[PDB]
This record gives C-alpha cells, structure tokens and sequence, in this order.
C-alpha cells in the first residue's frame, strides 16, 4: 500500500525539485515522510468531515485542513 | 449601482455583504466596501497582467495556471504575499544549482 | 553508444520542471488516502476533488522538501542526497522534532 | 440546482481591462476566486483584529486601509492604498 | 535566562530604526524590553539552526553560509 | 540629536554571549556583520508592524501591546508583556 508510491515517482519528484543523485535510504525515508503529511492533513479533513455529520469527505474539508496547516492551496474552491 | 459610482469593475454590494455576514465587527462603515472591493481589484488585475504576459511569452491564447505560477514566483512581491500558497498544476520554476551543471 | 552517468538525470530536471502533471500515478496514491483515512474513521467516502487537491497539496510539499535537500545536501559538498538531509531541512523548518 | 456564487465574471472584465485579445481556462478561474477570497479573508481579518485593539466597533476605510499596508508588501501596498483612496473619494463624489 | 545584548545600544538602535520609518516617535521602556526579548529569542534560534547547519557540514566553525542555509530553509528573505 | 551606526552597538562580546546561548562553540570572523545584518531586518519588520500599529492608534508613543500584536503577526508570539 505505502510501497504503491514507486521509488520512480519519488526520483520523478526529487528531479522536479532539481535533485541529481538520490540515494536508496532516500526513498524510504520519503515514504515516511509522506505518510506523516498526509496523516496530518486527512487527520484534520476527517475532523472536519465528522463535525459536518457527514459519511464523504469533502474537498473544502482538505482546503480547510491545508489551511490549518499554513499550506494553503488554489484551486479547489478556496 | 455602486461599482459605478467607484470606477470598479469589482461588486460593492458583495464585498460588504460578505463583510456583513462574515463576523469581522458588529457595524461597518460605507467606505469600506468601496475600498476594500477597489484593493481586490488591483490584485487581480496585476496577477492578470502577469499572467497575460506570461502567456504571450509562452504563445498561449488562454491563461492556463502554469502561467499564474510563473507570473507570481517570477515577481518577487507577488511571491512574497503568496509565500505559503500552493498553486494547483503550478509547477516550478526551471532552476538547476550550479554545481550540478556538467562542466 | 552511451550517456555518461548524470547527463540524462540533468534532462530530465529540464523536462519535469517545464511541466505541471502530477508526478504520481493517481491509483496507488488513491488507494493509499484511503488506507491511511480507514485508521481515523470507518466506511468512509472521498470526492475526487478532495483526493486530486491531496495530491497536488502533497506533490508540491514533496518538490519543496526535496529543494531544501538539494541545498542541504550541496551546502555538505555534496551531490548526492542522503537520509541525513532530509532531516536537517525538516529540523530546521521546525516540522520534525 | 443550487445557486453557487464566485467572482469569475468580475476577474474576466478585469482581465479584458487589462489583456482584451486574452482568455483563461477554467481551473484557472478557479485558482483566481481562490485569491481573491484569501485576500479577503486575510484583510478582513487583519482590520477586525485591529477594530478589537483599539475598543472601536466599526470596520472602516481607514482600517482596512492599515490592514492593507499591514499585509502587504511595500509597493503593492503603496499601490493598493492609491487605489483605496481614489475609488472611496470618488465614490463619495458620487451618490 | 538574564540578557546578553546591552540594553542602552539596544535601545539606541531601536530608536534610529523607528526614526527612519517616522519621525518624533517615543517608546515605552517595557515596549523596548519586549522588542529586546523577541530579538534575543529571534537569534538564539537562529543561532541553533546554524550550529545544526555547521555540523552538517563536518564542520565546528559556524560561518556565514551556515545561516544563509538556515534562513532560505526556514523560509525568510 | 542626530542617530548613526547604532548597529555597531551590537558589539562582537554580545554576539558571541548569543551564540554561546544557542549553543555555538566556534565562531568564524565575518559572522558577527551578518548577526547584524540579520537583527537589522528582524527589527526593520517589527519596528515596521508596530509603527503602523501606533499610527492607528493615533498615538507618538510606541505602546508594548503595539510590539506584541506586531509579534504575533510575524508568527513570533510573545508572552510576559500582555495580550
């Protein structure tokens, strides 16, 4: 499941990011790092979700959970 | 109309609805809305114009986010007001560090 | 014949910094919301719109990190980045212990 | 079928004010209303905060001018209070 | 936890910073007290983040390009 | 009277008590004018926040509640002053 993001997609990212060489413990510890973000963000989005008596998590739900977060972003109803 | 009685393309009468309804204060004046509606709409009309200029540069007809992202990172201002702002299918500026580069 | 070793990675910085698609393939990513959102609470339900601005919300955090450890990683005259990397930038930003 | 609102046709006229042989796409529009309602919310706040700081009731021009100045940066500030001002006085010419 | 920097040049900063926003300014002690605080606290962090910057690079000698690193990363300009 | 090179009242023992506090062992030479430089912009930002502050407020005294709102807006919040 954490392992479906491939080590390609991250060597894809890092190049984005302007990254030359990558090492093999990279990819691993950036699996851990994502899975800590999106606990947080979807931690916040649920919270919201369940405030709103609701069973679908909505968009403006993450917006605000971004927000939360001083990550906001454009896009998506803001 | 009151947009026309400020020169402004923006809507008066939402700005102080929204200013109304969104709990800020108790009472609002009359000024506010005008001034406010006249501030949004020359920050729309500098991102725009960027933006525009960043489409001809990239021989485009309609404004397409890449060229929100590279109007607002490129200027130093604009960036700096949207310093914590994720623009969506943005992108990056193309920037390589030097040492990097072949030699 | 042959590229030397780090011309085609140098391309394709220019290639995926011209461009703005998301960089992971959507299903795994979906699959992997779903997963960690389970563990909050149960039978639930996401609208793509949340999930699409998840991604590009995670993409852009992920692109941004990975500047800090380039330069990080060339401030250790290096070019290579390394686990340690990662976490000085995230150290320093305050996010990480 | 609901009745959503937005400042789309607004940033448009703009947009031909300022690029007439010019078009934006829709996610585009999207990430436009997206700031125009971040900064508001950033300058109303910002004016609210300062209403409460000095025991005053009203939002006014004037705090929403020092809001504007207070978030943000120097020459885009210096633009928008022009701006502020200008459209105020002419609106109070107008009635 | 008592203050490093001297308060009286301290304050004679503050004044000629204020000066060169307006002019005919005044202050309360305790305004220029909690302005000291934000600074020595302001710097002391950033000091922290360039002794981590320094040490990543193998280094003990903190130097500029250490908090030049720091600040890009914390996101300052 | 007329006010000049006050960051030179930022003298090199105070920095390098600073750095001690952050837990600096070594210090390199040219540091220091970058110390300065670096509390010279922190205070032109916060001197800037609070000046506009007072200048609502209508007053020609810097007030300590102006520094700590001025604080709290850089996201640098301060206790012991009020708020």
């Amino acid at each position: 499941n954490i392992q479906g993001i491939t080590k390609p997609a991250i060597r894809r990212l890092a190049r984005r990011g302007g990254v030359k060489r990558i090492s093999g413990l990279i990819y691993e510890e950036t699996r851990g790092v994502l899975k800590v973000f999106l606990e947080n963000v979807i931690r916040d989005a649920v919270t919201y979700t369940e405030h709103a008596k609701r069973k679908t998590v909505t968009a403006m739900d993450v917006v605000y959970a971004l927000k939360r977060q001083g990550r906001t972003l454009y896009g998506f109803g803001g | 109309t009151r947009s026309s009685r400020a020169g402004l393309q923006f809507p008066v009468g939402r700005v102080h609805r929204l200013l109304r309804k969104g709990n800020y204060a108790e009472r609002v004046g009359a000024g506010a809305p005008v001034y406010l509606a006249a501030v949004l709409e020359y920050l729309t009309a500098e991102i725009l114009e960027l933006a525009g200029n960043a489409a001809r540069d990239n021989k485009k007809t309609r404004i397409i986010p890449r060229h929100l992202q590279l109007a607002v990172r490129n200027d130093e201002e604009l960036n700096k007001l949207l310093g914590r702002v994720t623009i969506a299918q943005g992108g990056v500026l193309p920037n390589i560090q030097s040492v990097l580069l072949p030699k | 014949h042959r590229y030397r070793p780090g011309t085609v990675a140098l391309r394709e910085i220019r290639r995926y910094q011209k461009s703005t698609e998301l960089l992971i393939r959507k299903l795994p990513f979906q699959r992997l919301v779903r997963e960690i959102a389970q563990d909050f609470k149960t039978d639930l339900r996401f609208q793509s719109s949340a999930v699409m601005a998840l991604q590009e919300a995670s993409e852009a955090y992920l692109v941004a990190l990975f500047e800090d450890t380039n330069l990080c990683a060339i401030h250790a005259k290096r070019v290579t980045i390394m686990p340690k990397d990662i976490q000085l930038a995230r150290r320093i930003r305050g996010e990480r212990a | 079928k609901t009745r959503k609102e937005s400042y789309a046709i607004y940033v448009y006229k703009v947009l031909k004010q300022v690029h007439p042989d010019t078009g934006i796409s829709s996610k585009a529009m999207s990430i436009m209303n997206s700031f125009v309602n971040d900064v508001f919310e950033r300058i109303a706040g910002e004016a609210s905060r300062l209403a409460h700081y000095n025991k005053r009731s009203t939002i006014t021009s004037r705090e929403i001018q020092t809001a504007v100045r207070l978030l943000l940066p120097g020459e885009l500030a210096k633009h928008a209070v022009s701006e502020g001002t200008k459209a105020v006085t002419k609106y109070t010419s107008a009635k």
